[PDB]
Formats: C-alpha cells, structure tokens, sequence
C-alpha cells in the first residue's frame, strides 16, 4: 500500500507544498507576512466577488452601486469596507515582506525575487484600477493624473494614454476597461504567487541567521500550518479593528463625493501605499524623469541582487548595514509623509533630498558599507 | 461488491457503525446550527429563547 | 447627528460588531497562541548534544 | 479520583466524533450565551440611546 | 595595527554570531565556491561546522543567546575554511583565465 | 529533490525532545520572558530607533515651517 | 533504509489504531494460536523451563501453568483485543529512539498525531 | 564583466555581430509592420500607396 497524501497526484503536490515541506525551525514571525499576503488575496477575491455582484461599471450608475452596496446589500458595508481596509492590509504585508526580504538576504533567490517583483507591480496596477471603480472625485482627478504621467513617454505617450483612456480622457470607457482589468488581474496574481511558490520550494525558504539550515529543518504541518493560522488571526484582528471601528481612517473623505470632471477637489493626492511613489515622482521637476524615477523605485529592487557585496547574506550579523536599512525604512515612511503633504517650501526640498537619499542607499551606500564590513571581519 | 458480503466484512461494518452514528450526529447538529433550522431549534430549551 | 447617521447608517450595527469581535478574539488569540505553543513546546525544550568519537 | 478534566477527555475527548459532537453543542449554546450577553452588554452601555429603548414613546 | 584590531574587535563583538557560539566562516554565504569548499573540508571541522550551525538555529527558534561565558572571542575564531575557500577560488580563477584565451 | 530523507548529512548530533502534554506550553513566560524581551530590545534600541528620531525632528520642523510659511509677514504692510 | 522510516511509521501506527479502533475474530484467532505455540515452543529444554521457573517465581510469584495461559488465552477475544489496545495504545504519547540515518523519521508531533485517527 | 574580458569573447562578438544585426533588422521590420508606421513605410515604394 502507500499512504494517499504522498501517493495521489493533487494530494502529492499539496503535501510537498505544505505539509511535509522542510522549512527551517528558526523563520520568525516575519515569515508569517507571505501566508497573510494569500491569504489577504483570497479574502480580496471572494469579497470582490460578492461586491461585484452588486457593482455597475456604468458612469451613472457606479456612485449609486456602491452607495446601494453600503446602504442597502444586507452586510453590504462589511464586504465594503473588508475590501477597502484588506487592501491596505495587503499592501502593508507586502512592503513588509519586501523589507524582510531585503534585511535577510532573500533576494538571492533570485527567480524568486523577480516574480515577486512583477507581483508587486500587478498588485499596484489592481489597486489602482480598483479605486477608480467607486468612481468618486478622488477616484477620477487621480486617475486623471497618474495615466496623464504617461504622456510623458515621449513620441507615443499620447496615444498610449488616449488608448488607456479609451477617448480624449478619463470617462465611462476608462471606468468600465478599469472594472474588467481589476477583475482579471487578481487571479494572474494567483498563478503568479503559484510560479513564486514554486520557485522558492526549488531552493528553500532562507532562515534570519542567512545560514543553510537543511540541518535543522522541520516539517510545516505540526509547525508552521498553526504558527500562520495565529498570525492569520492576529492580522484579522487588525484589518476587523479597521473595519469595525475607523471603516474611513485610510481612505480620503473625498471619494464620497460624485465625481465632477469640472471641479477637481481641494488636494488630490494617491492612496498611502502609492504616495512614496508619487513623492518620488513630485520630486524630479521633468515630468519624464519624474515617471522613470517612479518605475525605478519599483524597479531597483530587480538591481538588489547584483549590489550584494557582504560576504553574509543576512543582515543580523551585520550592525552597519542594519542602520542603512533603518534609515531607508524612515525614508520610506518620509516619502509617504511628504507625498501626502501639499508641495511647498518646507515639503518640495525634503521630498528631493528623500529620493536622493533612498536611491543613494540602495545603490552606493549599502554596498559601499558591506565592503567595509568584509574588510573589518578579515574577509 | 460481493467481495464486501462476509462475516469479517460485518464485523467491520459492527465495528463502525457507532462512530458512523456519532459522525452522522455531528453532520445533523451542524445544519441545524449553521441554517438555524427553527423546525429543531425551537424544541431545544433555551435556544428557542432566540426567534 | 442626523447626518451622522445619513452618511453612516450602520454605524452602532458596526459597533455591535466590533465589541463583539473584540470579545472573540480576545477568547481567541490566547487559545491559538495556547495551540501554538502546545505543538512548538517539543522544539523549544529540545537538547541538542554534540557527541562525536 | 478522576479530575473534571480527566472525566472530560475520557468521556468526550478521547474519541474525535464524540469531540466534534461536544464542539458543535458547545457551539450552539456559547453561539446563544455569548451573543446574549454582548448584546446586554452593549444595551447597558448605550442604555437609553437604542431605538428599542425608545420605542415605546412613540409607539401605540 | 592596534587601532585596527580595536576597530576590527569592535565589529566581532557588534556583530552576533560570537553570541551564539558561530566562528566567522560558520556566517559565510553558501556560493558555489563555499558549496564546494565545505565539500572539501575535513570531516572533524564539518561536523562541529554542522553542530554549531544547528546550536546557533535552535538559540534562535527560541529567541536566545548563550551564556557570555560561551561566546567566541576575538582571538580564538578559527578561518577553517578560508584556505579551502581561496583554492577554490584559485581554481575557479584559473579556469576563467583559459576560457578568456 | 528536496525531501527529508537527503536535505544533508549529519553525524553524531544527539537531540532529546518531551512529549507536548508532558511540558507546559507557557513554562516562566513572564519570569524568563519578559528579561529576553528587555534583552533583545536592548540590543536592537541603538541601531533601530535613531532613524525615527530623525525623522521625528523632520516631521515636526516641516510642519512647524509650513504652518510659519502660511502666517502674515508684517513687513509687506509696513507701508 | 533512510527513505523508508516515514512509510513504515505510517504503516505500524496504522495496524496499532486499527487493531485499537476495528479488530477482528479472525486475526484474534490467529493471534492467540501464535501466542498459544510460542509459549509452548519456548517452555522446551531443561534451560528454557529453569528458565520459566525462577522468572515467574520472581516475577508472578508463581509459574503460571501452561493450562492457565491456554484458558487466559482463549479468553481472549476480538472485542478484549480492542480494549486493551486502546487502552495502551490510542492516544497515548510514545517514546522513540532513533539512530542513524534518521532525518526522514517523523517529528515527535507527527508520531503522536498517528497515535489517533480523526475518524474514529 | 571580468570573466568576459578575453581574446576569445571578443571573437566569439565578431561571430555573432551579423546574426545579432540580422535579428535587429527583423525586429525593426516587425515593429515597422505591426504598427504601420507611416514614417519609415512612407519611404517603402509599393507599401507606400496604403496612405
Ligand atoms: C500578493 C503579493 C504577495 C504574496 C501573496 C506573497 C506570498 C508569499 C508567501 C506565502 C511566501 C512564503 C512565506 C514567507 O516566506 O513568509 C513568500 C515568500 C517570499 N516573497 Fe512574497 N508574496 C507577495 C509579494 C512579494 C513581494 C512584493 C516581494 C518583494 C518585493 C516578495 C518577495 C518574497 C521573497 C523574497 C520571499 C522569500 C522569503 C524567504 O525565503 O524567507 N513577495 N511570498
Ligand atoms: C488584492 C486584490 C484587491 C485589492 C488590493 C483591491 C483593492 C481595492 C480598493 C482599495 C478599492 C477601493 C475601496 C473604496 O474606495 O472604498 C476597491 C474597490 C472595489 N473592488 Fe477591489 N481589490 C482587489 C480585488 C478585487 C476583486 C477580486 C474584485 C471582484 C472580484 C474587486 C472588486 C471591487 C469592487 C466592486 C470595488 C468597489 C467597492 C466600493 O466602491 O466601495 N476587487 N478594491
């Protein structure tokens, strides 16, 4: 006889995935984020799902959808503000799982690393599009201004952005292509976070140590299957205190206003998971260095690999660089504060000098510092 | 299916039906809990205090 | 108030909810974490001996 | 002299159908109780503001 | 040279792998060329190469250090496999060379 | 490929475990726990806090200096 | 074999839930003949039943007789199988040793989740 | 870039210039083709009468 979890196809493959996987015994609870992201994108699709039942991509009629949806869908508001809220949720794992990457050296895998980068940037592209769908003033006048950044692009950015746009600018054509692409993309994520898996189980998950721990390797079900449900709780804990108790606290009261193509609102700023990007994007007075600056934020994580130069792949053995990583993960936050910000004398400066100083960490400083490092520990 | 028709066979089947039989209280007590089903629910004292 | 009430007419439902959510994963958390430590307690007292010859 | 929770485990836990037979019972009756006891409790915190509190004014 | 070393003594203790009882070489990167230097270590050096690697993860998993007492010291860390390292290194370099020319 | 039976080898590594219902899932939490965690935020403190000491100092001059930048200059009125 | 320490756990922790949960007469009558032949086989030689002798007297207090053993044998059946068994051995923490080539041996959780069966 | 420094890359980038020159030739041909463009297709003689 043979026992059907190893033996059976599916089952096979579900048991080398996650219950008999040989995972390293000292992960700690930063490599609970990756579980939360899936499992904030399942709960992004099945509360997608039941909203878009109710949702109309028509111009007239989209306002109105989600106001029927909040008002009266029965727990229409809970699916609602579940999708709004799990999207920040989302997007806050995910730039914490990009940071433990970067902190423990998990870029080295590298195939990994890609597909998580293009990951990333479909998630972006989902969220984006998504805003736009509730069709209010924050969701036009954005929309607006981010696929007008494509303009830029030169001796075609017209055209691109008018074949976005589906005409002259945003309107029902752009609302109701955004509705078919938000729909879409998500499960690309899917098969995309399926290849990522893939790709990791093919090297292992790397432990904080930056050390090969095939010695002390356990097996996920009786371990980490009970650790992720915990975080998975502790997560829903967050995104249900969101929901339940500030349902508007990261979105801009704006987006509750019907969207007029004729008047655009007061300050007409990104959502937070954007708004680092957009800082970046301010910063560069060129409106076509201001986009290739905000593709490279994204992008430079491609370059992390080849700008390794410690002897150690993780930074736990590593003071200096671990305060180059404190200092970009201010960085990080001053961007967001400064694109929030209205662009005047105090903000424009510091948003420059932030740029500067994330680009120059992640490509001068880092690597310059792991030398000196090298040379200090005799290596 | 007539390889299943023996004594053993019986002995098993003797064997399970008690589990089979709480497993299929289980199953009961679940749709009635997660349907709310009044039909049964009523009879049961102090949850019949509900609807 | 009124138009408190306008703009979020499920504002003391989502109350409901949230006290009573708070009360569950307060019951909750503890009892995972109480899980969680049950089946890692076998790592984290394990003694691990170098021997060699 | 078995313990309350020895008694327990022997009775119910030991055998997985008679465990699931004690969570779904469980779950039936602290579905009641618990939600019996948050709704008094946030009654009792916003006592005299609920609508049922004051139905009877207007009413009849 | 003393200033050096005082500096270079300030980065060992800075740096936690004396804490839980790793040698330099145990923090290395596990490259191609490390892959094949610990292939060619001796059997003595990789066991308590492998021990200690397992002492040091299982300190981890629980959140721990070991006693000050048991830390590695400056003077006393060993490049075990810094010789195996630059051989093969060495080999790797002259094999470039031919396929250059 | 990757499976338990050939991850690495290993030699004379002896490890003792308990049974789970043999140990207490919570053994001195609070006397133990709570020194490690004084231990381990110790040792992070110097290099993780500084950065948002800054960025502190940032945010509270920008906005000190946005609010002064909005506030009336006397001297365009002098005359 | 190094590979093989997983499926043979399986399949021994298997057979002690199953003679627990759903034994059966006929392994029960072959089981106590097995018995009933060894205990014969073994009580044969002046060595074996001295033996026997200062054992028992040791240990039970007295030999037991070979009538006695055949009764306590017969006595025996599918039903007393399944008691004893889950009395000893359902959900019951072990106790395992382990050398050599043992990395696929199961983690001491994943031994004694085979301990029980989630459908009985 | 170190490891491919050497007399025979430099070679080996004198044998593959022609396919790499012929490659981009197609892909501007393509790139030309897909999206019409009447820039350089004006020049073309016989494509020209499109516009
Ligand atoms: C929808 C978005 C994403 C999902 C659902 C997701 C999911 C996961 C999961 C479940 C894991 C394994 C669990 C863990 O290591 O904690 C993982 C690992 C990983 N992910 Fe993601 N991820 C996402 C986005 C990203 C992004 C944006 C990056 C980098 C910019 C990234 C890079 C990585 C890396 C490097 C690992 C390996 C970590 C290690 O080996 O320790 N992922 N991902
Ligand atoms: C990771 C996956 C997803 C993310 C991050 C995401 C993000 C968002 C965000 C931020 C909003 C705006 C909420 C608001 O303004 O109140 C939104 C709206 C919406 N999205 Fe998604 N979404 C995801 C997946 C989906 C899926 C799978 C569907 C449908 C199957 C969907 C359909 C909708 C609908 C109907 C709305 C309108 C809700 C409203 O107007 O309040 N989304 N999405």
């Amino acid at each position: 006889m043979t026992n059907i979890r190893k033996s059976h196809p599916l089952m096979k493959i579900i048991n080398n995935a996650f219950i008999d996987l040989p995972a390293p015994s000292n992960i700690s609870s930063w490599w609970n984020f990756g579980s939360l992201l899936g499992i904030c994108l399942i709960l992004q699709i099945l509360t997608g799902l039941f909203l878009a039942m109710h949702y109309t991509s028509d111009t007239t009629t989209a306002f109105s959808s989600v106001t029927h949806i909040c008002r009266d869908v029965n727990y229409g508001w809970v699916i609602r503000y579940l999708h709004a809220n799990g999207a920040s949720m989302f997007f806050i794992c995910l730039f914490i799982h990009v940071g433990r990457g970067l902190y423990y050296g998990s870029y080295m895998f590298l195939e990994t690393w890609n597909i998580g980068v293009v990951l990333l940037f479909t998630v972006m592209a989902t969220a984006f599009m998504g805003y736009v769908l509730p069709w209010g003033q924050m969701s036009f006048w954005g929309a607006t201004v981010i696929t007008n950044l494509l303009s830029a692009i030169p001796y075609i950015g017209t055209d691109l952005v008018e074949w976005i746009w589906g005409g002259f600018s945003v309107d029902k054509a752009t609302l109701t292509r955004f509705f078919a692409f938000h729909f879409i993309l998500p499960f690309i994520i899917t098969a995309l976070a399926a290849v990522h898996l893939l790709f990791l189980h093919e090297t292992g998950s790397n432990n904080p140590t930056g050390i090969s721990s095939d010695m002390d390797k356990i097996p996920f079900h009786p371990y980490y299957t009970i650790k992720d449900i915990l975080g998975a709780l502790f997560m829903m804990l967050i995104l249900l205190i969101l929901v339940l108790f500030s349902p508007d606290l990261l979105g801009d009261p704006d987006n509750y206003t019907p969207a007029n193509p004729l008047n655009t609102p007061p300050h007409i700023k990104p959502e937070w998971y954007f708004l680092f990007a957009y800082a970046i994007l301010r910063s560069i007075p060129n409106k076509l260095g201001g986009v290739l600056a905000l593709v490279a934020s994204i992008l430079i994580l491609i370059l992390m690999p080849m700008l390794h130069t410690s002897k150690q792949r993780s930074m736990m053995f590593r003071p200096l660089s671990q305060c180059l990583f404190w200092m970009l993960v201010a960085d990080l936050i001053t961007l967001t504060w400064i694109g929030g910000q209205p662009v005047e004398h105090p903000f424009i400066i510091i948003g420059q000098l932030a740029s500067i100083l994330y680009f120059l960490i992640i490509l001068v400083l880092m690597p310059i510092t792991s030398i000196i490092e090298n040379n200090l520990l005799k290596w | 299916l007539s390889r299943f028709l023996g004594p053993r066979y019986r002995e098993l089947a003797r064997n399970w039906i008690p589990t089979a039989s709480m497993w299929g209280a289980v199953g009961a007590v679940g749709l009635v809990w997660a349907t709310d089903w009044r039909l049964i629910l009523d009879w049961v004292p102090y949850i019949n205090g509900k609807f | 108030t009124f138009l408190r009430w306008a703009s979020e007419p499920e504002h003391d439902h989502r109350k409901r909810m949230g006290l009573k959510m708070l009360m569950m994963m307060g019951l909750l958390l503890p009892l995972v974490y109480a899980m969680k430590r049950h089946k890692w307690s076998v790592l984290k007292s394990r003694k691990l001996a170098y021997r060699p010859p | 002299a078995p313990t309350l929770t020895a008694r327990l485990y022997s009775l119910l836990f030991r055998r997985t159908s008679t465990f699931a037979l004690t969570i779904a019972v469980g779950a039936l009756f602290f579905e009641r109780a618990f939600d019996q006891g948050a709704d008094a409790i946030y009654e009792h915190i916003n006592q005299g503001k609920l609508w049922k509190h004051i139905k009877h004014k207007y009413e009849n | 040279s003393k200033w050096l070393e005082g500096i270079r003594k300030w980065y060992y203790n800075a740096a936690g792998f004396n804490k839980l009882g790793l040698m330099r070489d145990d923090t290395i990167y596990e490259d191609d060329d490390v892959k094949e230097a610990i292939r060619r270590l001796p059997e003595n050096l990789y066991n308590d190469r492998v021990f200690r690697i397992k002492r040091a993860l299982d300190l981890t998993m629980r959140q721990q250090i070991l006693p000050k007492e048991q830390w590695t010291k400056y003077e006393e860390d060993k490049f075990y496999l810094e010789p195996y390292l630059k051989e093969v290194i060495r080999e790797r370099k002259e094999r470039e060379e031919w396929a250059k020319k | 490929g990757r499976e338990f039976g050939h991850l690495t080898r290993m030699r004379h590594v002896i490890t003792y475990s308990l049974s789970p219902f043999e140990q207490r899932a919570f053994p001195h939490y609070f006397t133990k726990g709570i020194p490690n965690v004084l231990r381990r935020t110790r040792a992070c403190i110097l290099r993780v806090a500084p950065p948002f000491v800054v960025f502190y100092l940032v945010y509270t001059w920008g906005t000190q200096e946005f609010e002064k930048s909005k506030r009336k200059n006397p001297a365009a009125y002098e005359n | 074999d190094n590979m093989s320490i997983d499926d043979m756990m399986f399949f021994l922790q298997g057979q002690w839930m199953r003679l627990c949960t759903s034994a059966t007469e006929s392994e029960v009558v072959r089981g106590k003949n097995i018995l009933r032949n060894a205990l014969v086989s073994h009580l044969d030689g002046t060595t074996p039943v001295c033996e026997d002798i200062g054992r028992s007297l040791l240990t039970y207090g007295r030999r037991i007789p070979l009538a006695e053993w055949e009764s306590r044998i017969a006595e025996v059946d599918a039903s007393v199988v399944r008691e004893v068994c889950s009395k000893y051995f359902y959900d019951q923490c072990p106790a395992v040793a382990g050398l050599g080539p043992i990395e696929q041996l199961p983690d001491y959780n994943r031994i004694r989740s085979g301990m029980f069966w989630l459908r009985f």
